[PDB]
């Protein structure tokens, strides 16, 4: 259960 | 929500063929000038015999590790990408699950050398036997031929990134809850690779790109070598894959 794709989008 | 998901002007497509360009030159990974000057640095007969001796699981950690890499700077580049942001978590989501891998085989190709059939790989270039330990042989050629072809056509910097970008803004993707805005993106972007062709003289080079279903088969070759994989090695993929790689190529 990896979801490191919405933590890359989401940082600014 | 963004000026290109509506009809773009001639000025507005210079806009974003000058955009797309920026984007990819801040996030290429190599500069192409240190992967060119880096030809002549090639594995010794005794360094590929090393890479032959190494296990399966340790060569297939060590190029999920190196895809990882490459997939972050395509990450970046979709971020960078006009409208990409402005698009629904939902759909960037499925266009870089779908499309990520497609970008980093289409940047391979700066990578490779069609004069004796080498890519870069950990600071030297090899060709396809430095991989027999993956034990993924047809995957490797499939990659090397890929490869050697789009190094045929003598890509620009500024091409690749044009190419790139419609790779990655494709409204085809199933699963797009937005698709019409992807589709007047993805049209812009089209009209920016395009008019970049015409006001370059390179426009013979768009019959000679790969057809779409070959990025998909090498994408799912990949993903069928992993499933293989997986089953011989499982704990090694749970414990030592990148989990970015896991959640793009085998659900999680
Ligand atoms: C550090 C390193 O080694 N880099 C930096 C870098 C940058 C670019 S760039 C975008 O800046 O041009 C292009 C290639 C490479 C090269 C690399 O990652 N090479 C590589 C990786 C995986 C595979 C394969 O997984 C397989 F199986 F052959 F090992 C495969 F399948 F993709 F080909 C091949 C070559
Ligand atoms: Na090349």
């Amino acid at each position: 259960k990896h979801k490191i794709l919405h933590r890359l989008l989401q940082d600014s | 929500e963004n000026l290109y998901f509506q009809g773009a002007s001639l000025t507005e497509i210079e806009h974003l063929v000058q955009s797309v360009c920026k984007s990819y030159r801040e996030t290429c990974q190599l500069r192409l000038e240190d992967l060119l000057r880096q030809r002549s640095n090639i594995f010794s007969r005794e360094e590929v015999t090393g890479y032959q001796r190494k296990s399966m699981w340790e060569m297939w950690e060590r190029c999920a590790h190196h895809l990882t890499e490459a997939i972050q700077y395509v990450v970046e580049f979709a971020k960078r990408l006009s409208g990409f942001m402005e698009l629904c978590q939902n759909d960037q989501i499925v266009l870089l699950k779908a499309g990520a891998m497609e970008v980093v085989l289409v940047r391979m190709c700066r990578a490779y050398n069609a004069d004796n059939r080498t890519v870069f790989f950990e600071g030297k270039y090899g060709g396809m036997e430095l991989f027999r330990a993956l034990g993924c042989s047809e995957l490797i050629s499939s990659i090397f031929d890929f490869s050697h072809s789009l190094s045929a056509l003598h890509f620009s910097e500024d091409e690749i990134a044009l190419y790139t970008a419609l790779v990655l803004i494709n409204a085809h993707r199933p699963g797009l809850q937005e698709k019409r805005k992807v589709e007047q993106l993805q049209y812009n972007l089209e009209l920016a690779f395009h008019h970049h062709l015409c006001k370059t003289h390179r426009q013979s080079i768009l019959a000679k790109l790969p057809p779409k279903g070959k990025l998909r088969s090498l994408c799912s070759q990949h993903v069928e070598r992993l499933q293989i994989f997986q089953h011989l090695h499982p704990i090694v993929v749970q414990a030592a894959f990148p989990p970015l790689y896991k959640e793009l190529f085998s659900g999680g």
